[PDB]
């Protein structure tokens, strides 16, 4: 998330067991990393291997 | 003729005077646009 520039990463691991779709549950996310950088983000890409 | 170098050199020798002697100056020049602060005050913390 992007709060006044502020960026903001929140994230959570969990052991599953599925290969067909999302396993239904509920997990919590901690908070991560903050980094004030102030940069205008409008699009995103992923990168695999 | 009429075509100098456009740079000259310092003639620093340790037998000038004081005028004629290399001083190292630094400008620290502070900018603070809307984005957050990242370089802050210290806040020397007391004891509990």
């Amino acid at each position: 998330k992007n709060i006044d520039g502020y960026f903001k990463i929140y994230s959570k691991h969990t052991p599953i067991n599925l290969v067909r779709d999302l396993p239904q549950g509920f997990s919590a996310l901690e908070p991560l990393v903050d980094l004030p950088i102030g940069i205008n983000i409008t699009r995103f890409q992923t990168l695999l291997a | 003729f009429n075509c100098y170098f456009p740079l000259q050199s310092y003639g620093f020798q340790p037998t000038n005077g004081v005028g004629y002697q290399p001083y190292r100056v630094v400008v620290l020049s502070f900018e603070l646009l809307h984005a957050p602060a990242t370089v802050c005050g210290p806040k020397k913390s007391t004891n509990l």
